[PDB]
């Protein structure tokens, strides 16, 4: 007697490597405390004094940041109840693009209070009735806590003053200089249209100087050189070839049959000729630029600086693309001159050096265009990506913004305005649903209690503070940062501010995902391949 | 390469780089251990055998260490423990920060030399100003004294809330054994507390024995286990059925004669034991052992007898009840006695059933007092943890009764001499002022290190303290700032003279001289040869 | 049962990975500490492959260093980006960045909050940068001579801490004289630099024109003149030679006569290839492709010189030098596309033949020439070169001079020590951290020097307080001195740029409070 056999069946038949976890104690609990490690690997990134963490990923590349979704993304998560919060988190991430933190943390937080009330003796069908009638209610409440909304979203201090509170949570010391940047850019790019595209938002990112000499540039940077001798160009007429700069050849073997010495001697002058001709017509529609996505051939580059035209040489097919949008050009897969329609103009087109770095300009000289570009300066590489983090976080809100409009109060406000008032739907909900109702509540003291654990304050005194003034009526008031001691003050007239939506988004898929993470209730992991 | 010597070689910034790296390491390990807001340790010793501990010494005792320089250190905080009895964390702490603080001004380039005879200066003149402006005499103070004494050293160990309770023990005990011998001086010889422990009970169960408590029990079930008018016998030899010696040899020839020695190898100890009992000795201790044959006299006498108790137990019982240890029955008269004279007593000998073991109580012994302490907690290393912080505190009542000076704690002593010595570093020299000031600054760390454990505003706090006791060596009208220390539980300074947060002089005064001779060794060291074993 | 990470994740979390942050930056930090200065060191490296790199640049350092903790890898990184936008500073950025550590390290280990040290870092260097462009020296004159004389003062600084200072002079007068012949642009692909092993640096040179190595000559070269009193010069992007008249044609004949056409008009469309150049005049001959034996002997034999495979970049730079444009196509060789230089001669440089075009005074490109005893002494010359020519090319653009020799520093750490005392008192002591920080490069350059830093250090802090700004080390007196009329000058932008990179890493390491190694 001195080992215990498996027991007939499953546990006899299953494979070798291979796994099973089944009840409360080996499959709930577990994946509860999963997720709540990952909740803790991500917690002190929250905030404006959220600390940033160096990751290693298996590639050796590091990255420097406290946005939570990159944290994820480049940690190995091997638990699988964990890695559906991060599939919830980078859910977020694609819908809003702010808030996956928020996510992690809620989620994190409502799976913690359910494994409470499971011990406490509810079950989970009961806690999963009560967590998604509180989101409900929560859904439910958050129209009536929004207090601000942009108005106007072709301005340039408005919308600085409303992407400052995303853009401050990452880059907390400079967050006045990257909202203006990214407020111009976002106003540039913005149409007549109520319809925003991201990706027409480039970010150029450059070694030298530091984040306070970064621009923006109502056009377009590639870094890359000319072709030829002109380097400068001060009224662009481009033109844009999706096919190279050389004599179109045939798709089937072509071969130059020669059987006369006069063939043999003429083929070659023939070609050139043919080059010159292509290359004359091109320059006398008037073009001085020419934009080629594929290779240039070196008689009509040859010809190209005869003719006195700015040739340059894109790989990319999306940079091919983005230049079309930039110029108002049309890519054409002929070396056929461009009508008057086709073509695309420039207020200048010129090679610089941007510190050690070469980069070709097309750069409008008006106050709009359909893409723009943000030539970010910086120390060091690490940096610079951690800044481009944070414009897309800036972008994002812009596009979240002219989706819906409408704003919430940020540093715990609104959260704590939602505790309080599921705390008081939950005290009037008889019934069992009651106890996981007020748990789904006490959930978002998690953020503000995040918070202040990161600006270096006592957590309870802070929550203590904001009940009590949420008590008193003030739904705007939330916790200060710049203050050593225990405080709190408006949000509002602060000017510190989330998206509805964004809350949207990350209470419904935090509270999705605790949900699922709950109506598992076996696993089978098979052998790690 | 040209110097053949079979190992390595370190020298210059290289090597003062290592030996600070390691006296740190030394020190951030205990760093977390100190004040009433330290924590304590778990200890592996690779087998599972766990000890739990807030005491330095203990802690860098049981650590395997490899570098010398913090082998330095090590012994500096067992040298603590063996001279004064606390301090033994605070001492390693400022022989860290010395370290560090002059190896930046060796780095910076002042000359080692001058960077010692700095310390040195500055560790003289910090004694002279402890002494002449930061002490409080106990006599001034009362007994108040001892229990805040008694009370400020258990903060930090596991005794803490109970100090309340711990402290009067503590201080009970001390005054109990307190003996005055010849030169009249009065002697407080700790160790002779017994401290035994026995899981069960909660702490505030733990008992102060008015007498003694042996950790042994009667060698016969038929012995009684109660003796009222204990009559006690202190024996330093075995009762067992006699031997001849060595040199010695029976040779029988005539067997007639082998009954009659084989049965005075009984009696002869049956002899002894008559004796012994015929003077009233109803209590016997001893050292030896006893055989079955003679624990049946015992028996038969009514007698309580014990064997294999060790030699110091026995000499302290007999101290105390009067009795004088016997390794033989041999008087000047070249026969066998024993003396009624040589008995101790006692009011009583009982043995007690503490938990599921049983030991041996000796209570209100004649001819002076002692004291036995029984530890009750919830398990061997709850036992071990506060017969170590017992210990802990019954040195610091003894200090504080044998020196009459105490000081304020909390970092007050630190944040005047800091002070004092950045105002005295102006005086002497250029370089050996720089020293000085670091001097100052070092000591520094352990308020630095009670508010980071309190996990409060380090800079703050200790930035108030720095301003209270600069008010008061500026403002004669205000001295009575120098018994200014950290509240560790509200993150306020606070008058610590008058909270009762007090240490015996000898502490920091030991604790400055040993830190400062400590740092002095280690920054003498400009190289480093360490040789390829064999 | 199940682990969230990957098995072997290491992560170092809390006070102890931010002051190990530190002392990683400290050891990166001494890696580079003795090249600073006049009297700074040179640093031998050797890679696996046992090709050893000797410089004294911190930026090269770094990069040979295969530094691989994360917040130390910040250093190399800021170096590198000093090295980027200035050419200057790479060892003082480093220097001062485990400076700005160093000295936060007693507070983070005593808990100060690493936003609040942040805060004070950005205030301070945004003090600091304000005050350099504030005290910076900025003759309004405009005037000639004295930008030449500014420019090769500031390169005679950039070059006082190589194994050329003893032809510093020299050196930066060929600098100065170099970037004052090139276009706006300042392009460095526009001046050459050319390492001929054998020879004194003295013996380096500056040609006012294009100079570039004998490239795989055919027989017949020899034939070949190399002395040309007023070429003109036929730059070409054409194989001049023999050859399949395309690779994907196939000639086709069934008669012998075709066959020999065929024959005669591969020949024939080579040679009008070489008459076409030979009549356009030309009498120097440049392809950045092959010119084979056949028109080698052509050119011999019209008295003409030809090199091929010419690299494009020496290419550029006669065209540049010789006014011409370079032809893909010999049909129209008119004389705007023809180059032309008063001089043309191949002649013998330490072993190795080299082409040169001299008298072109419409030269908007210069070729370094460099001689020395071996590659790494030629290779830290160019280094010591580029760093005196970057600093050239920014101070023409941006004539706006500090005094060197710890000067500028003392300065900053007085203003800030002021400003430090006129603030609450939490940020008191981080600026005051900032100011003690500052005073690492005269530290650091009397340490290299051998005297006592700290006297040197007393009377620059009590020269500065006293009324004095330019006052810094004095290295051959051992002593300090009035800098800016010691000529020790260093364009504003250099020491700017210093604060601005040392602060943001600084700041970034400081806000790193967790390092996740995932396993490879
Ligand atoms: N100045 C501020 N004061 C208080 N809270 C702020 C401030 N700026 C941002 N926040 C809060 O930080 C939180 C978001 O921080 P972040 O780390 O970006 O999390 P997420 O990834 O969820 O956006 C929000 O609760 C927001 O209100
Ligand atoms: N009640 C208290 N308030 C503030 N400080 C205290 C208090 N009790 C003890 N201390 C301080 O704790 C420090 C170290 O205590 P501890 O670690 O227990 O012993 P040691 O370090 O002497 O081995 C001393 O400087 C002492 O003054
Ligand atoms: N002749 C000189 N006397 C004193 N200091 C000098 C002299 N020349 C340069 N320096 C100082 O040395 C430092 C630069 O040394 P170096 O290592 O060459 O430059 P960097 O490290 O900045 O690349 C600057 O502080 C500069 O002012
Ligand atoms: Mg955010
Ligand atoms: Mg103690
Ligand atoms: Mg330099």
């Amino acid at each position: 007697a001195l080992h215990v056999p498996k027991a007939p069946g499953f546990a006899q038949m299953l494979k070798e490597g291979a796994k099973h976890f089944s009840g409360l104690e080996e499959a709930v609990y577990r994946n509860i405390q999963a997720c709540k490690e990952l909740a803790q690997t991500t917690r002190t990134a929250y905030g404006p004094n959220g600390m940033n963490k160096m990751v290693i990923n298996h590639l050796e590349k590091l990255f420097v940041t406290n946005d939570a979704a990159t944290i994820l993304r480049e940690l190995e998560v091997q638990h699988p109840a964990a890695k559906m919060i991060v599939m919830a988190s980078h859910m977020q991430e694609q819908e809003v693009g702010d808030g996956t933190n928020f996510v992690l943390v809620f989620a994190g937080a409502l799976l913690e209070l359910a494994e409470e009330l499971l011990r406490i003796g509810l079950s989970v069908s009961e806690v999963i009735e009560g967590y998604e009638i509180a989101c409900r209610k929560a859904h439910e409440i958050l129209p009536n806590l929004v207090c601000c909304s942009a108005k106007n979203l072709r301005d340039i201090d408005e919308v600085s003053s409303l992407l400052r509170t995303s853009i401050m949570s990452k880059q907390y010391g400079n967050e006045v200089f990257l909202a203006k940047l990214i407020a111009q850019a976002c106003v540039s790019i913005f149409p007549d249209s109520g319809h925003f595209n991201v990706d027409n938002i480039r970010v150029c990112k450059i070694l030298g100087s530091g984040i306070s000499s970064s621009s923006v540039l109502h056009g377009m940077v590639f870094k890359k050189e000319t072709e030829g001798d002109v380097t400068s160009v001060k009224d662009a007429k481009i033109a844009v070839y999706s096919c190279p700069f050389d004599g179109m050849i045939t798709e089937t073997k072509g071969t130059v049959l020669i059987k006369t010495a006069e063939e043999l001697m003429n083929f070659s002058k023939g070609e050139e000729n043919l080059m010159d001709a292509q290359v004359k017509a091109i320059a006398d529609t008037g073009a001085n630029v020419v934009v080629t996505g594929g290779k240039v051939a070196d008689m009509a580059l040859h010809y190209a600086n005869k003719y006195n035209i700015m040739l340059v040489r894109l790989n990319s097919k999306w940079d091919l693309r983005r230049l079309c949008k930039t110029v108002g050009a049309t890519a054409l897969p002929r070396l056929t001159p461009p009508v008057l329609e086709e073509m695309g103009h420039c207020d200048s087109v010129y090679l610089s050096e941007v510190g050690d770095t070469q980069v070709v300009v097309f750069k409008h000289e008006k106050e709009d265009g359909a893409i723009s570009t943000i030539v970010l300066r910086g120390s060091t590489d690490n940096l610079m990506d951690d800044i481009e983090r944070a414009v897309d976080d800036g972008v994002n809100t812009f596009k979240v913004l002219t989706r819906d409009k409408r704003l919430v109060p940020g540093g715990g406000a609104t959260e704590i305005e939602l505790a309080k008032q599921i705390t008081s739907y939950g005290e009037t909900c008889p019934g069992l649903e009651q106890y996981a109702i007020k748990k789904f509540a006490e959930a978002f003291e998690a953020i503000p209690r995040a918070l202040a654990e990161n600006s270096g304050v006592k957590a309870n005194e802070v929550i203590s503070k904001l009940y009590a003034v949420h008590q008193e009526g003030n739904k705007n008031v939330g916790l200060d940062i710049e203050a050593e001691v225990p405080a709190v003050k408006d949000m509002l007239e602060a000017g510190i501010l989330d998206t509805y939506l964004g809350k949207y988004w990350a209470i419904k898929l935090a509270t999705n995902a605790a949900v699922t993470v709950l109506r598992v209730d076996q696993i089978i992991m098979a052998k790690p391949a | 390469g040209p110097l053949s010597v079979f190992g390595d070689r370190s020298t210059g910034e290289t090597i003062r780089s290592q030996n600070v790296m390691a006296a740190a390491s030394i020190a951030n390990i205990v760093k977390s251990s100190l004040g009433p807001v330290g924590l304590d340790k778990m200890l592996v010793d690779d087998i599972g055998d766990v000890t739990i501990t807030n005491d330095g010494a203990t802690i860098l005792k049981l650590l395997e260490v490899e570098h010398p320089a913090a082998k330095v250190l090590c012994e500096l905080a067992d040298l603590q423990d063996k001279e004064v009895g606390d301090g033994t964390t605070s001492v390693v702490i400022i022989a860290a920060e010395l370290l560090k603080n002059a190896d930046e001004l060796v780095k910076q380039k002042i000359h080692p030399t001058s960077v010692i005879s700095g310390y040195r200066l500055a560790c003289k003149e910090a004694v002279r100003y402890i002494n002449e402006n930061l002490i409080v005499n106990t006599d001034e103070l009362g007994r108040d004294c001892l229990i805040n004494a008694a009370k400020t050293s258990m903060s930090s160990k596991i005794i803490g809330i109970n100090g309340d309770f711990f402290a009067n023990m503590v201080v009970d005990a001390v005054l109990a054994i307190k003996y005055t011998d010849i030169r009249g001086q009065p002697r407080y010889p700790v160790n002779s507390v017994n401290i035994l422990k026995a899981h069960g009970r909660s702490q505030m169960e733990s008992m102060l024995i008015s007498g003694y408590a042996l950790n042994c029990v009667v060698g016969s079930q038929g012995m009684p286990k109660r003796i009222v008018n204990a009559k006690i016998a202190c024996l330093d030899f075995s009762l067992q059925k006699t031997k001849m010696k060595l040199g010695v040899q029976v040779v029988i020839t005539d067997p007639e004669k082998l009954d009659q020695i084989r049965q005075r190898e009984s009696d002869i100890t049956k002899e002894r034991i008559q004796k012994i009992l015929a003077t009233g000795a109803n209590v016997i201790l001893t050292t030896g052992g006893i055989d079955d044959m003679c624990l049946k006299y015992f028996v038969e006498a009514g007698a309580m007898a014990v064997r294999r108790v060790l030699k110091r137990d026995l000499k302290r019982i007999a101290k105390a009840s009067g009795a004088t240890i016997l390794s033989t029955l041999a008087n000047l008269e070249g026969e066998e006695t024993f003396e009624a004279a040589m008995l101790g007593q006692a009011e009583e000998v009982v043995q007690e059933r503490i938990c599921d073991d049983e030991l041996i109580l000796i209570k209100n012994t004649k001819a002076r007092t002692s004291a036995s302490i029984i530890l009750r907690g919830a398990n061997d290393f709850m036992c071990d943890e506060m017969e170590r912080s017992l210990h802990d505190a019954l040195c610091v009542v003894k200090r504080v009764l044998e020196s009459k000076s105490v000081v304020p704690g909390g970092g007050a002593v630190e944040a005047a001499l800091s002070i004092y010595l950045e105002n005295y570093a102006t005086s002497m020299g250029s370089r050996e002022q720089l020293a000085i000031a670091e001097f100052a600054r070092s000591l520094l760390v352990i308020p630095n290190t009670l508010a980071v454990n309190a996990a409060q505003d380090s800079t703050d706090l200790v930035a108030k303290l720095r301003a209270f006791h600069n008010e008061a060596q500026v403002n004669p009208e205000r001295k009575n700032l120098k018994w200014i220390g950290l509240d560790l539980s509200n993150g306020k300074p606070r008058d610590n003279k008058q909270a009762g947060v007090f240490e015996p002089t000898i502490v920091k005064v030991k604790s400055l001289k040993f830190a400062t001779e400590a740092a002095i060794t280690i920054l003498r060291i400009d190289d480093l040869i360490k040789l390829h074993p064999e | 049962p199940v682990i969230l990470l990957k098995e072997g994740t290491d992560s170092s979390q809390g006070i102890p990975q931010l002051v190990s942050n530190i002392s990683a930056c400290q050891v990166i930090a001494e890696a580079v500490r003795t090249t600073l200065g006049p009297r700074g060191m040179d640093k031998l490296i050797v890679d696996g492959r046992g090709k050893a790199t000797i410089s004294n640049d911190g930026a090269t350092i770094l990069k040979l260093l295969d530094v691989v903790h994360p917040a130390a890898k910040t250093l190399v990184d800021i170096a590198k980006s000093q090295d980027a936008e200035v050419g200057d500073g790479t060892t003082s950025v480093t220097l001062l960045a485990a400076e700005f550590l160093k000295q936060v390290k007693p507070y983070v280990e005593e808990g100060l909050h690493p936003q609040i040290i942040i805060r004070a870092f950005r205030t301070a260097t945004q003090l600091a940068v304000n005050k350099i462009k504030e005290i910076a020296v900025t003759v309004k004159k405009a005037d000639k001579v004295e930008q030449r004389k500014l420019l090769e003062k500031c390169a005679m600084t950039a070059l006082s801490s190589k194994l050329i200072s003893q032809q510093k002079a020299f050196f930066a007068k060929m600098v100065v004289d170099a970037v004052m012949m090139l276009d706006d642009l300042l392009q460095l692909k526009m001046i050459g630099i050319k390492k001929v092993q054998g020879g004194a640096l003295e013996d380096s040179q500056l040609v006012a024109g294009v100079a570039f190595k004998k490239t795989f000559s055919y027989a017949g070269f020899e034939m070949q003149p190399k002395k040309y009193h007023n070429p003109k010069i036929a730059l070409l992007n054409v194989e001049l030679e023999l050859k399949a008249e395309k690779d994907n044609a196939e000639i086709r004949v069934h008669t012998v006569e075709d066959y020999q056409a065929i024959v005669d008009a591969e020949w024939n469309i080579l040679y009008d290839k070489l008459e076409k150049i030979h009549h356009s005049g030309a009498k120097v001959v440049l392809s950045k492709l092959p010119i084979g034996d056949v028109a080698t002997q052509y050119f011999a034999d019209r008295d003409m010189f030809c090199a091929g495979r010419v690299p494009e970049e020496d290419l550029k730079r006669t065209m540049m030098a010789c006014g011409g444009s370079i032809q893909t196509s010999v049909n129209a060789l008119s004389a705007d596309v023809l180059g032309r230089c008063q001089v043309f001669e191949e002649t013998q440089i330490g072993g190795e033949r080299y082409n040169f075009f001299t008298g072109c005074p419409k030269a908007k490109t210069c070729t370094f020439i460099l001689r020395g005893g071996a590659e790494q002494f030629m290779e830290e010359t160019e280094r010591s070169l580029h760093d005196a020519i970057m600093i050239v090319r920014r101070a023409i653009k941006n004539d706006s001079v500090v005094a060197g020799g710890g000067a500028i520093e003392m300065e900053l750490s007085k203003y800030l020590r002021d400003y430090s005392r006129t603030i609450p008192g939490k940020q008191q002591l981080l600026i005051g951290a900032y100011a003690k920080a500052l005073e690492i490069i005269p530290r650091q350059l009397c340490d290299n020097a051998g005297f006592d830093a700290t006297n040197i250090l007393n009377k620059l802090r009590a020269r500065h307080a006293q009324g004095g700004t330019w006052y810094g080390v004095d290295i051959n007196n051992e002593d300090i001195a009035d800098n800016f009329e010691a000529f020790v000058w260093e364009p504003a932008m250099v020491r700017i740029n210093a604060l601005t990179a040392a602060s943001e890493a600084a700041c970034l390491i400081v806000s790193v409070d967790e390092t996740i190694k995932n396993p490879r």
